[PDB]
């Protein structure tokens, strides 16, 4: 149970997932490009947030097309991406546009928090 | 000098249930003295759910425990969580000229682990907050205080119990999927409270 602010950390992030024991996710994007061929888009980490290496990471969001919002394939657009990693590959699950003013110094040293500090 | 209220809860140690290495498990007589107890406390879906099996803490007191659930070592007696549905069920029991119809929802927050926990509504209560009745409010992120009831097991004492959420009041943060900054809105609501009155254990001291 982790949100990602960093892509392409994620295989470092759950080195044990696999189709026997997927692992839920949430990753909060910038999208920087679309294969409309393939059905990609190309995300990396939401620009202004931290200054730690990132590369740029391609989820095939195939079977979203139909449910997903066109807005959520335009390069820019700031996204929420619920997959679940198998330890190879992302499988989305859902995909939706989210609001640039949420990215504020205090959100994302809250969410560091949120991703160590629960369970007494 | 102001005025100091003193009761006595008997000699020694006798208030204190379970002495542990780093808290202490105070009797029920006390648990009106918590700061915590009789105040819907915005807790997260995490901290309820990792809330010890309360026979293994209070034996045969936890009969009537039921309703209530230990955050660290606070007693908590009215809940507030929040979190988007993830889960809808419609049911339609039927009585003496009586049909009672409910929603039982499966609400999200999403952050610790096992954070998502069981909740029971009326569908009256459902339908004036604006959801609909058709299996299609997945995503929305809700707001929701109630009473608890925990399955605790008495034979199998260190064991979770199954829980359930009594919705007595709800509130539709956003009906749209895009509710990012209502999320952090309330997660951040949810960190300071538990920074400012959970993480450092209830200590009950005489005047």
């Amino acid at each position: 149970s982790k949100i990602i602010l960093i892509p392409s950390n994620i295989p470092q992030e759950f080195p044990e997932a696999s189709i026997s024991n997927p692992e839920r996710l949430r990753i909060l994007a910038q999208v920087k490009d679309f294969i409309p061929h393939e059905s990609t888009i190309v995300i990396d980490k939401v620009p202004t947030i931290t200054s730690e290496q990132s590369t740029y990471i391609n989820i095939c969001i195939f079977n979203l097309l139909e449910a997903c919002s066109s807005r959520v394939l335009v390069p820019g657009t700031l996204v929420n991406i619920d997959a679940f990693y198998d330890g190879e590959s992302i499988n989305p699950v859902d995909i939706y546009e989210v609001n640039g003013a949420n990215f504020t110094m205090e959100n994302i040293q809250l969410i560091d928090e949120m991703n160590n500090s629960i369970g007494k | 000098l102001y005025p100091k209220t003193k009761i006595d809860w008997g000699p020694g140690e006798n208030h204190i249930c379970l002495k542990t290495p780093f808290k202490n498990f105070y009797v029920i007589e006390l648990f009106h003295q918590a700061p915590t107890f009789d105040k819907t406390i915005p807790l997260f879906i995490s901290d309820i759910n990792n809330s010890p099996n309360l026979y293994g803490i209070y034996n045969y007191i936890a009969d009537h425990l039921r309703h209530v659930v230990l955050v660290n070592n606070y007693p908590v007696n009215q809940i507030n969580i929040f979190g988007k549905i993830v889960y809808e069920q419609y049911k339609e029991k039927e009585f003496n000229g009586v049909e009672e119809s409910y929603v039982i929802l499966v609400i999200s927050d999403f952050i610790g682990i096992d954070s998502k926990i069981r909740v029971r509504l009326s569908q009256e209560q459902f339908k004036e907050v604006g959801l609909t009745l058709d299996k299609k409010n997945y995503g929305k992120i809700v707001e929701l205080e109630g009473e608890i009831y925990n399955w605790y097991d008495s034979i199998n004492v260190s064991k979770k119990p199954d829980r359930e959420l009594k919705v007595s009041k709800i509130t539709v943060l956003s009906h749209r999927p895009d509710g990012l900054h209502f999320e952090f809105e309330q997660w951040k609501k949810r960190m300071e409270f538990r920074k400012n009155n959970l993480v450092e254990p209830w200590v009950f001291i005489p005047t």
